């Protein structure tokens, strides 16, 4: 995640193993139950896309759901690209590039790039955009997996 | 176990089968286009006659929530 | 929560997972027992409204009680709005807006807004107002759930 | 399971039923106004005859602690 | 691992016992399952070759796989030496030596040497080169150990 | 359970009963003066005949260690 250091700057720090394991354990115990979404939200505080793929990729089991989510993440990403067209002409030397759906999904962007966008002024909340897609896709799952 | 060896039982819910499929698909490392081909093809093909019948009625263009709710009583 | 940093200022820091889990475990083990209220009170030290909704939303089980509480929180909030009318004329550029019942419940306010009110001089104790509503609603529950 | 399928047993305490109701209501995502409509309507309707009788005597305007204490001996 | 200190420099710090044990426990529980690879990747964040041999050497059980991996690590290392020939003439006093496959595998290099390469400017990512060999060899294993 | 429903068994040690009393008293939220009234009154009243007899002999002014040691053999 990207956290604030004592000095008063935003720097990246790694997520903790008993945080990781707590994510694992939630999924083990409460599967598709709604409490998973606030839980997720708390444990995703200050998290990167990269950390969010890590959390999704580290799941075991419920592979039908994991595939449905993936496909929702790509749909929501396809929709990001649709709604926000690429911008006019070449990229400025003085500036950094606008993200695509795949940069938001973490796929085409690097960590330093993910830190550029979030730490820069104005900052862009690429975590929160992926977060809604995850929560939206979580609703899809919850609604389906209701019996 | 190979992906071709993944098949639906005669009494096995589709759901339990689809889980097995994307777990084994999860251990395949092929290009996405090939994995798309596997999705639309192999899943239905090794599905049981009763659900297979059901899935043929959904036509093409169908998505996983609709397949999964379609073969629920079977 | 909003905590004091080493430098000598009040800054927000996130609540800890084994704090979260300790909240979960209390509820699991002692359900509606009275010891839950001092326990709550200690674990709510320096907490935001936002953190208080997080704690309430992360409950599983006892949904009749959770609904009774919600409805108590809204009643107490409706009562906040009644007792404290909105103030005269437009909001000053030099000042920040007075809270409503829903800002106290965390609903209509943002975190930075919740930090503005609490850190500013004079500070307003929107945590402690929600805290009484929670404790009051906890009494309602305790009294009902006595057998 | 659908919200319409939530009903009170003939020997089931109302309390255990009301818990089931706001759990399933917790998995409904509808507008608040619709969910208010569901609250006043469906809860009583699928309540058992003995408690149903009791709840009819509370009249309208009733709140959950009073309903919950009203059907306690039933 | 090599971590950034508060002062703003990169220094080595030792890996933690409950990190070690978490590595052990993953292997115990999920054996050859794919979730092992993201898991590995997270727990290998900022790790040295030396720490990576420590993690591999501390395995118990699955010795056929452990041997297959070793032999993959040496093949990938042999390939490093092939692709990158040694450089022209004697080593400069002002400079430090280029790594071989065995320095990447940690075998012929010392820790201070591993810290020289990574902390120096430009830095060389000898962790990430070993990491791919580990992940590649993990694919070999996963594919074989599929039934 | 209501505070009036708290009573001492015919074989139950007073001690186990006094624990039950200040637990239920712990869930009463009334003014201190009322809770003092409950203490001197209800505790003895729902105490069993054998201990009740004992407690009548302590007279008024008695404190909990002396009541608790007074009904120990009963």
């Amino acid at each position: 995640p990207i956290v604030q250091n004592l000095q008063g700057q935003m720097v990246h720090q790694a997520i903790s193993p008993r945080t990781l394991n707590a994510w694992v354990k939630v999924v083990e115990e409460k599967a598709f139950s709604p409490e998973v979404i606030p839980m997720f939200s708390a444990l995703s505080e200050g998290a990167t896309p990269q950390d969010l793929n890590t959390m999704l990729n580290t799941v075991g089991g419920h592979q039908a759901a994991m595939q449905m989510l993936k496909e929702t993440i790509n749909e929501e990403a396809a929709e990001w690209d649709r709604l926000h067209p690429v911008h006019a002409g070449p990229i400025a030397p003085g500036q950094m590039r606008e993200p695509r759906g795949s940069d938001i999904a973490g796929t085409t962007s690097t960590l330093q790039e993910q830190i550029g966008w979030m730490t820069h002024n104005p900052p862009i909340p690429v975590g929160e955009i992926y977060k809604r897609w995850i929560i939206l896709g979580l609703n899809k799952i919850v609604r389906m997996y209701s019996p | 176990t190979s992906i071709l060896d993944i098949r639906q039982g005669p009494k096995e819910p589709f759901r339990d089968y689809v889980d097995r499929f994307y777990k084994t698909l999860r251990a395949e490392q092929a290009s996405q286009e090939v994995k798309n081909w596997m999705t639309e093809t192999l899943l239905v093909q090794n599905a049981n006659p009763d659900c297979k019948t059901i899935l043929k009625a959904l036509g093409p263009g169908a998505t996983l929530e609709e397949m999964m709710t379609a073969c629920q009583g079977v």
